[PDB]
């Protein structure tokens, strides 16, 4: 069985309802990305960044979101190929955890965790955040931020997902959008250690011939497909 | 791989 290596970005959780980043307005839920996914922005105004992931957080876990068809198929496709499998996520929501995907790695962090202030430890957190809020790890309790990575800040889980990237038989990226960086490069990591690369998104995320096999359209439609395609393949 | 950063131009 060939080793997947499956890379999804906002795009898969676009038909589930979650709104993220237009590279065209510049906008995220109609703030400005400085303001709201940095840490200058936090640094300015950590109010207003609170409120926003406290906003995100909640819009999370509301009935009508719910994991699509595309996150179910990469479900199925765990299970057909085990420990062969790996999906790594630009995305912060649950989605693929609820769809039935275990050891994902999140990047870019998690909406329902945050991170003390001081020491960097994680802490599973569903609710709010207030300034009231402090971490559970340190003696004198230091203020709490969303574990999301910003731009400006490392990614998550690097050495394992470059790991992959080298020993992938096949490389999908998914809903992505090829504006961030450095996943939007993980295509060219893939190819250059010899995997097959397959785009399927509904633009296109990197111009010229990185992938190898590309379909367009609703995640929803396009992963599906291709998963099936694979998977009796 | 660097930090998280975006690309405005393609
Ligand atoms: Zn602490």
């Amino acid at each position: 069985k060939p080793r997947v290596l499956v890379l999804t970005g906002a795009g898969i959780s676009a038909e589930s309802g979650i709104r993220t980043f237009r590279a065209a307005d510049g906008l995220w839920e109609e703030h400005r990305v400085e303001d709201v996914g940095t840490p200058e922005g936090f640094d300015r105004d950590p109010e207003l960044v609170q409120a926003f992931y406290n906003a995100r957080r909640r819009q999370l876990q509301q009935p009508e979101i719910q994991p699509n068809a595309a996150h179910l198929a990469l479900a199925k496709l765990q299970d057909a190929l085990g420990d062969r499998f790996l999906l790594v996520t630009q995305n912060c929501d649950n989605l693929h955890e609820r769809a039935g995907n275990t050891n994902v790695i999140h990047m870019h962090g998690e909406l329902l965790k945050v991170r003390c202030s001081q020491s960097g430890q994680a802490l599973d957190w569903t609710g709010d955040v207030t300034p009231e809020d402090k971490c559970h790890c340190c003696q004198f309790p230091a203020p709490l931020r969303p574990h999301v990575v910003w731009f400006g800040e490392m990614p998550l889980g690097m050495d394992e997902i470059y790991m992959a990237l080298s020993m992938a038989d096949i490389f999908i990226a998914i809903g992505t959008s090829g504006h961030v960086y450095p996943a939007a490069g993980f295509v060219h990591e893939a190819k250059l250690h010899g995997a097959h690369t397959v785009e399927l998104n509904l633009e296109p995320s990197q111009v010229g011939n990185e992938f190898a096999e590309k379909y367009y359209g609703p995640a929803s439609q396009v992963v599906p497909e291709f998963v099936e395609k694979l998977l009796k393949g | 791989g660097g930090a998280k950063r975006h690309r405005k131009i393609l």
